[PDB]
RNA sequence: CGCGGGGUGGAGCAGCCUGGUAGCUCGUCGGGCUCAUAACCCGAAGGUCGUCGGUUCAAAUCCGGCCCCCGCAACCA
RNA sequence: CCGAGGGUAGGGCCCGUGACUGGGGCGAAGUCGUAACAAGGUAGCUGUACCGGAAGGUGCGGCUGGAU
RNA sequence: UGGGAGAGGGUGGUGGAAUUCCCGGAGUAGCGGUGAAAUGCGCAGAUACCGGGAGGAACGCCGAUGGCGAAGGCAGCCAC
RNA sequence: CGAUGUCGGCUCGUCGCAUCCUGGGGCUGAAGAAGGUCCCAAGGGUUGGGCUGUUCGCCCAUUAAAGCGGCACGCGAGCUG
RNA sequence: GAAUGCCGGCAUGAGUAACGAUAAAGAGGGUGAGAAUCCCUCUCGCCGUAAGCCCAAGGGUUCCUACGCAAUGGUCGUCAGCGUAGGGUUAGGCGGGACCUAAGGUGAAGCCGAAAGGCGUAGCCGAAGGGCAGCCGGUUAAUAUUCCGGCCCUUCCCGCAGGUGCGAUGGGGGGACGCUCUAGGCUAGGGGGACCGGAGCCAUGGACGAGCCCGGCCAGAAGCGCAGGGUGGGAGGUAGGCAAAUCCGCCUCCCAACAAGCUCUGCGUGGUGGGGAAGCCCGGGUGACAACCCCCCGAAGCCAGGGAGCCAAGAAAAGCCUCUAAGCACAACCUGCGGGAACCCGUACCGCAAACCGACACAGGUGGGCGGGUGCAAGAGCACUCAGGCGCGCGGGAGAACCCUCGCCAAGGAACUCUGCAAGUUGGCCCCGUAACUUCGGGAGAAGGGGUGCUCCCUGGGGUGAUGAGCCCCGGGGAGCCGCAGUGAACAGGCUCUGGCGACUGUUUACCAAAAACACAGCUCUCUGCGAACUCGUAAGAGGAGGUAUAGGGAGCGACGCUUGCCCGGUGCCGGAAGGUCAAGGGGAGGGGUGCAAGCCCCGAACCGAAGCCCCGGUGAACGGCGGCCGUAACUAUAACGGUCCUAAGGUAGCGAAAUUCCUUGUCGGGUAAGUUCCGACCUGCACGAAAAGCGUAACGACCGGAGCGCUGUCUCGGCGAGGG
RNA sequence: GAGCUAGCCCUGGCCAGGGUGAAGCUGGGGUGAGACCCAGUGGAGGCCCGAACCGGUGGGGGAUGCAAACCCCUCGGAUGA
RNA sequence: UGGUUCGUGGAGCCAUGGGGGAAUCUGGGCGGACCACCGCCUAAGGCUAAGUACUCCGGGUGACCGAUAGCGCACCAGUAC
């Protein structure tokens, strides 16, 4: 049957992307936390 | 003269449709249309705020002249009567001798080829617009400004009309289409005659899909829902109301008046409505 | 021996709660008016209060037991 | 090939009969009231309408086959 | 051909009397109703009187024992 | 109750005897035939249908007879639902 | 030593289940240490509206080549989407950007919010919509509308020539529109040829033939040809299109009019450039100077912005054209020609799947285009086949029980069972024929029946063409032939009668319920006079609605028919300027503390004092409710009638053992051999009843009940056979 | 977090083939004129049969599955909510 | 209304959303309702080291751990998944 993951590059970048995160107070905390934790990637990979 | 159909589908049994007999032109003026943004009953939050809206046929809004005192004294000619899907009345196209073109609500019995005009000196004649204080007592008028220069507010749907009852100072006494008696300022404009297409109320929609064409989605009874949804929700089997009949939001819906108590127009309502 | 209500002139109901008193409508009996009957008018009689036992100076009335009659309930499985 | 008739299937008319049900006629002395006949004690009749244990009553319009 | 009388019929318009309701004034202890009553209504101000307003229906006197129509039926007044 | 799946049916049996039939008897208000009642006996047998989820029961047609109970109201790691 | 403890290791079940669609395999020859499994050849089978081809999304080297087989691959492995290395994606015209705008997003102005932030006109962003210039062939191991060849075209800059009041983010035109049905003429595609080209073939009884087999085109600028779309010209006035306008809109005048003219597309033709089969012998080469022609069928595509009808009334903006303003008329724009200039990103490969989403090389899921032929009435259905692609990554045997999927069955024919569950039957098309009832449409494919192949002969109308022949499409009659059987295989209703419920088509518990449930047109009540009510929001602001009582919100009821009774005492709502009660506040009778005192400070009665409540009325398609005991008639029985108690009033019509009835399998009737179900009645209705509507209702239903006919392995009662295990 | 699912908004796309044959229109009949009837034409519809497509009715299989909802037969809608 | 130990308490003090609304030392606030007496202090402007907190960083030391311990990571770890 049709499952839950149906990838879509524009969707991905526009929902979880760097510019979406920077626009909003909670998004900047996501970025702040993932830097303090030392994540190699602050935001999902999508090829644009 | 609403039109019936033979019973060759279950729905054709009862469906009735307007005769469209007065319409003389079947596409609108390219210069007087604009796109009508369907809302689905959602506001700028994206939230539904008027339930059960959406899915209607695409429409173009026709710009309608509800002022008409824009052009005191300039006579116009009735070039066409047209179908307008944004209202129940028909609409009329006016070619002013100006060359300017406008749409107006089509009063009852207005004829293609005749002329209308706006102003204090205008004849008392079907289609003309005058400040209320110059229209003789007893006259049947439509498209009535509620306040001077603010725009024609009252008696605009198919077949409605207001009747001029008397004068009192700067104000005129009107009997609205609801039967209420009200003071309306004398300089407010009005148009002689009743709104046309009076048979509009005798159309029989005949099937559910027809309501879907109009943008009306199906309405769910409170008694059909669950307690988390509605005051009438729940119950084993069917259930009577079991409380004063209420809206989804809890307020009483059989008799409970809701006009605001201290509203300033109260000094202007003479008698409440009828029937 | 699940929980309620009732039993009082001939019928249908008060009085019981708050102990001392039996009442109301109809019906029945006698006499009027009527040619006569009903209606109407004047008078009259009939009830020891389902029963037994206790309390009391005194029980339709308060408390126990027995009879007779109506009503409600009987769920989770 | 036609063909008596037999078989299958589906209709039309008539008769008899059926739990139960609707009124109808009739029947020496049943129960309830008293609608009509006199101005019958609300003049009656009437077409229709609504209502009521029953006759009836009432509305609307009509008739004199009504009286003083 | 020229004349007449008529509530003959259909459409539009339109006049006054009267009842009801509404508003304003004025005014107070009852009004209404019946064979007699009670219900009802009235000091939260009724009835009775005046001014204004709204609305529907029916056309007094003329009018008659009258007139018209095939019958049912037809009555303020104006015009078609 | 850190689970002993619970009615009826179907399938498959097995057992008890307080015996429905078949076998052997006594008594009889046992003439015969046919019954009634009690005793011995569990080897074998104990049908097909209509109704109801039904167990049970009533009915139809038969029959030598259409027995009554136990096996976790026998049997859901065998089926049904 | 225990915590169904935690982490790790290793046992048991066990050489057990399983190795993933039952589309299917066999042999020869290669290679290699090793071969059912890799490569090649012949045979066989499977898909073919796909299981073939082209796009898009997603994936991200998986593509090509060489060398490899530890692990990955459900077995094997020499093979591979695996490991190592090298190689591979080429654009002014394709797609996106340097263009347009849609929802929406954002947002100078502005508005709002303790903060964070929320709004918001224009404007900006935003596409699979608008707009816009490239077609055919060749070449690589691997890219190609990109490289190459042939022939075309677009914009930008600059120069020359001719022309013109040139000039814009501004004004206008246009762009620019739905659904169903559809004309003319074409193209795609397809069928046939006794004509044209071709390597060959003659078999096993016949055939050297008007035999077999194969192939008979594609792209193209200007020009012309056919078919279409778009489109009035001139003049005078002019107050309107937020300045101006010679433009547009309005009025009048003359001419033009189913046309023509000008314009713009499509198709055909076209200089020219390409392609080219079988067979054959090593993707190649030959064929081959390949030929390339005629007839038919024919789109849903093209001409297109075509036509008609209908109601539910069918984006925007730019490019483009026209108008003028500032300005500039050495300029600038238009037209024709010439030279130059022309950037960024994608391009490999998979793509109904072993490379995408499902932990797997997973029988599931995934949007657009092409989708050939024959027969079957048609078709994208069904059967077989073209091109192309496969045989599904464990095999070999055996021929038990039992299981799955499938075939048949003597006599019986629902006896099975909760239930005909299941499986049979029926099954397309042509004709004949068809009932109650009905809202006159329907019920209807009612039911039930007959026909259906092939051959010869005669004949009717149509399409193309030319009216003829040919091709092709509908048919009509007569005479015969064969079989058990002619929609001979495949695809393709079993039917009737009668109840309950719901009018109906629809909708639902993704993944145990599809229904009688929700919805529905329609009916009623009620709120709402517009800055509406109502809804979301602290707000600003939105929705409602660019709507205005024939409108919008809320509620119940549920097509339609005939109807919807009595109770307003309680609760609700609605009306009531009296009266009663009532808060803060006003008022301050009279008290109290402190000071020597002026004064400061505290308490406080009466009285004035809203909504709400009380009280007075109204109101049921508002919440709701609609009696008990006893007596009575000239057989009995039963009570039309009466008596009395209680209520706010004591259930009317209609219906009733019901989707409701406990006693209950009520009683009687029908159907059956027999009927706790069914149907029709009755009425002591435990505990129907009139918009939580009452009683009916034609049509409808994968709803639930009862009966009959047809037919059956459901069953008496089982047997045999097939394949996967 | 609305790349699943639910509703709405903007813009696109898709629905083989066959069947039934409403209104209107034309002609004819009819009448004072009408209503209306007949024939032809016409192509309406939450119309009918049936693929794609969307569903998920009954049964069987599956049940450490091919699959954490699948498979086979059967069945509903298929110009419209 | 908040703050303080103070939860309405005899409830002052400090702060302040609403209403009313002075004075310039003979002016004003405080000493826990209020008055008197006696005292303390000068609101409605601003700034001001040090002593105090912490440990991303560097070093010093452990009756701290010693690869299931010690940080989640002794190791190419905020990685693989
Ligand atoms: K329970
Ligand atoms: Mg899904
Ligand atoms: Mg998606
Ligand atoms: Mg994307
Ligand atoms: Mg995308
Ligand atoms: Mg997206
Ligand atoms: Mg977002
Ligand atoms: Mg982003
Ligand atoms: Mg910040
Ligand atoms: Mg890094
Ligand atoms: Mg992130
Ligand atoms: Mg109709
Ligand atoms: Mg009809
Ligand atoms: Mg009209
Ligand atoms: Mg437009
Ligand atoms: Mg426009
Ligand atoms: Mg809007
Ligand atoms: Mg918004
Ligand atoms: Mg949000
Ligand atoms: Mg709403
Ligand atoms: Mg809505
Ligand atoms: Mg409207
Ligand atoms: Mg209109
Ligand atoms: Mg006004
Ligand atoms: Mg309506
Ligand atoms: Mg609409
Ligand atoms: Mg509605
Ligand atoms: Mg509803
Ligand atoms: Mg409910
Ligand atoms: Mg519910
Ligand atoms: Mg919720
Ligand atoms: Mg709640
Ligand atoms: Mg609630
Ligand atoms: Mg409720
Ligand atoms: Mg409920
Ligand atoms: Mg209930
Ligand atoms: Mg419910
Ligand atoms: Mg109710
Ligand atoms: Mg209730
Ligand atoms: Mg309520
Ligand atoms: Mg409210
Ligand atoms: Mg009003
Ligand atoms: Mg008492
Ligand atoms: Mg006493
Ligand atoms: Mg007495
Ligand atoms: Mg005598
Ligand atoms: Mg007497
Ligand atoms: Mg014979
Ligand atoms: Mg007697
Ligand atoms: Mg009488
Ligand atoms: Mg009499
Ligand atoms: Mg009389
Ligand atoms: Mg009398
Ligand atoms: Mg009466
Ligand atoms: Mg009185
Ligand atoms: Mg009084
Ligand atoms: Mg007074
Ligand atoms: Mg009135
Ligand atoms: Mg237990
Ligand atoms: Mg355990
Ligand atoms: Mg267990
Ligand atoms: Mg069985
Ligand atoms: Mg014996
Ligand atoms: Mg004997
Ligand atoms: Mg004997
Ligand atoms: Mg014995
Ligand atoms: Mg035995
Ligand atoms: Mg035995
Ligand atoms: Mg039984
Ligand atoms: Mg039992
Ligand atoms: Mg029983
Ligand atoms: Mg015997
Ligand atoms: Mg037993
Ligand atoms: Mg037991
Ligand atoms: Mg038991
Ligand atoms: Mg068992
Ligand atoms: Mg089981
Ligand atoms: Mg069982
Ligand atoms: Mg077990
Ligand atoms: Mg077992
Ligand atoms: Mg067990
Ligand atoms: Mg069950
Ligand atoms: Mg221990
Ligand atoms: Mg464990
Ligand atoms: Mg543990
Ligand atoms: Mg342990
Ligand atoms: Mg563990
Ligand atoms: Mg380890
Ligand atoms: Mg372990
Ligand atoms: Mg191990
Ligand atoms: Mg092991
Ligand atoms: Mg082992
Ligand atoms: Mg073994
Ligand atoms: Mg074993
Ligand atoms: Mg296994
Ligand atoms: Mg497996
Ligand atoms: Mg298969
Ligand atoms: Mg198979
Ligand atoms: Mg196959
Ligand atoms: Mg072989
Ligand atoms: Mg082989
Ligand atoms: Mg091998
Ligand atoms: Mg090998
Ligand atoms: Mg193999
Ligand atoms: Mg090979
Ligand atoms: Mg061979
Ligand atoms: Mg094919
Ligand atoms: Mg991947
Ligand atoms: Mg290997
Ligand atoms: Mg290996
Ligand atoms: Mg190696
Ligand atoms: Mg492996
Ligand atoms: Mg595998
Ligand atoms: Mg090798
Ligand atoms: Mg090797
Ligand atoms: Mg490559
Ligand atoms: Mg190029
Ligand atoms: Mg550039
Ligand atoms: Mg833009
Ligand atoms: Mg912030
Ligand atoms: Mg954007
Ligand atoms: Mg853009
Ligand atoms: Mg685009
Ligand atoms: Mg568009
Ligand atoms: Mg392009
Ligand atoms: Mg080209
Ligand atoms: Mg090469
Ligand atoms: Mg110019
Ligand atoms: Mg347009
Ligand atoms: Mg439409
Ligand atoms: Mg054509
Ligand atoms: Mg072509
Ligand atoms: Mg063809
Ligand atoms: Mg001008
Ligand atoms: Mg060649
Ligand atoms: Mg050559
Ligand atoms: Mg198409
Ligand atoms: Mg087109
Ligand atoms: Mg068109
Ligand atoms: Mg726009
Ligand atoms: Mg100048
Ligand atoms: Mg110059
Ligand atoms: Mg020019
Ligand atoms: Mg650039
Ligand atoms: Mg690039
Ligand atoms: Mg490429
Ligand atoms: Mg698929
Ligand atoms: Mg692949
Ligand atoms: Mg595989
Ligand atoms: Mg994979
Ligand atoms: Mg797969
Ligand atoms: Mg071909
Ligand atoms: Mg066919
Ligand atoms: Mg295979
Ligand atoms: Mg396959
Ligand atoms: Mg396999
Ligand atoms: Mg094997
Ligand atoms: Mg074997
Ligand atoms: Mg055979
Ligand atoms: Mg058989
Ligand atoms: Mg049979
Ligand atoms: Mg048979
Ligand atoms: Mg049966
Ligand atoms: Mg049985
Ligand atoms: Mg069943
Ligand atoms: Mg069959
Ligand atoms: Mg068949
Ligand atoms: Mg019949
Ligand atoms: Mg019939
Ligand atoms: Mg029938
Ligand atoms: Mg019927
Ligand atoms: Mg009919
Ligand atoms: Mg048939
Ligand atoms: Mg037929
Ligand atoms: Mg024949
Ligand atoms: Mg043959
Ligand atoms: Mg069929
Ligand atoms: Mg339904
Ligand atoms: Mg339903
Ligand atoms: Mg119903
Ligand atoms: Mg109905
Ligand atoms: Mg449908
Ligand atoms: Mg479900
Ligand atoms: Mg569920
Ligand atoms: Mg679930
Ligand atoms: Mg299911
Ligand atoms: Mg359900
Ligand atoms: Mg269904
Ligand atoms: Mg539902
Ligand atoms: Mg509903
Ligand atoms: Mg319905
Ligand atoms: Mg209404
Ligand atoms: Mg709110
Ligand atoms: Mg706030
Ligand atoms: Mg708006
Ligand atoms: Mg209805
Ligand atoms: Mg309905
Ligand atoms: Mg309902
Ligand atoms: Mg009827
Ligand atoms: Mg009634
Ligand atoms: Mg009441
Ligand atoms: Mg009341
Ligand atoms: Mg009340
Ligand atoms: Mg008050
Ligand atoms: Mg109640
Ligand atoms: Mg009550
Ligand atoms: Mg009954
Ligand atoms: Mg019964
Ligand atoms: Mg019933
Ligand atoms: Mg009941
Ligand atoms: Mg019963
Ligand atoms: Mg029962
Ligand atoms: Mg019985
Ligand atoms: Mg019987
Ligand atoms: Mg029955
Ligand atoms: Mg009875
Ligand atoms: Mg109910
Ligand atoms: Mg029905
Ligand atoms: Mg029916
Ligand atoms: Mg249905
Ligand atoms: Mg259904
Ligand atoms: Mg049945
Ligand atoms: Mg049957
Ligand atoms: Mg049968
Ligand atoms: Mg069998
Ligand atoms: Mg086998
Ligand atoms: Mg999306
Ligand atoms: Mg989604
Ligand atoms: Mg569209
Ligand atoms: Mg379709
Ligand atoms: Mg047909
Ligand atoms: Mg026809
Ligand atoms: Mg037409
Ligand atoms: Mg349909
Ligand atoms: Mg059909
Ligand atoms: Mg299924
Ligand atoms: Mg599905
Ligand atoms: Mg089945
Ligand atoms: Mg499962
Ligand atoms: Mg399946
Ligand atoms: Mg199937
Ligand atoms: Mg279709
Ligand atoms: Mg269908
Ligand atoms: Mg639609
Ligand atoms: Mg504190
Ligand atoms: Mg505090
Ligand atoms: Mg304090
Ligand atoms: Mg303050
Ligand atoms: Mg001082
Ligand atoms: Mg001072
Ligand atoms: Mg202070
Ligand atoms: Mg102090
Ligand atoms: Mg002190
Ligand atoms: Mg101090
Ligand atoms: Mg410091
Ligand atoms: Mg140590
Ligand atoms: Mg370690
Ligand atoms: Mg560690
Ligand atoms: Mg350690
Ligand atoms: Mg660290
Ligand atoms: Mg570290
Ligand atoms: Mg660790
Ligand atoms: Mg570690
Ligand atoms: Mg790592």
């Amino acid at each position: 049957m049709k499952r839950t993951w149906q990838p879509n590059r524009r969707k991905r970048a526009k929902t979880h992307g760097f510019r979406a995160r920077m626009r909003t107070p909670g998004g900047r905390k996501v970025l702040k936390r993932r830097r303090q934790k030392g994540r190699w990637r602050l935001t999902p990979a999508v090829r644009k | 003269a609403v039109k019936k159909f033979k019973p060759y589908t279950p729905s054709r049994r009862f469906m009735t449709v307007a005769d469209f007999s007065e319409i003389t032109k079947t596409e609108p003026e390219k210069s007087l249309v604009k796109p009508l943004k369907k809302t689905g009953g959602r506001n700028n939050q994206g939230r539904i705020t008027v339930r059960f809206r959406g899915g209607g046929h695409k429409r173009l809004y026709r710009i309608i002249d509800f002022k008409r005192w824009d052009k005191v004294g300039i006579p116009a000619k009735v070039a066409a009567i047209e179908y307008d899907p944004n209202r129940s009345a028909r609409i009329a196209l006016l070619h002013y001798v100006d060359g300017e073109k406008r749409y107006i609500i089509a009063p009852d019995g207005l004829q293609v080829g005749q002329q209308v005009v706006a102003g204090p000196d205008a004849p008392i004649q079907v289609g003309n617009a005058l400040p209320l204080r110059f229209i003789p007592v007893g006259t049947v008028v439509h498209a009535v400004e509620l306040e001077p220069k603010k725009g024609a507010k009252l008696a605009r749907a198919a077949g409605t009309s207001a009747q001029i009852q008397g004068r009192e100072g700067d104000y005129v006494i009107l009997r609205l289409p609801s039967g209420e008696l009200r003071k309306v300022h004398g300089e407010c404009y009005a148009t002689v005659g009743a709104v046309g297409n009076a048979d509009h109320k005798n159309i029989v929609l005949g099937k559910a899909g027809r309501s879907r064409w109009l943008g009306r989605r199906p309405h769910v009874r409170g008694a059909a829902m669950n307690p988390v949804d509605h005051p009438h929700g729940g119950g084993e089997g069917r259930a009577p109301r079991g409380r004063p009949p209420a809206s989804p939001w809890g307020w009483q819906t059989k008799g409970l008046k809701t006009r605001k108590r201290r509203k300033p127009s109260s000094r202007f309502i003479i008698a409440r409505r009828k029937k």
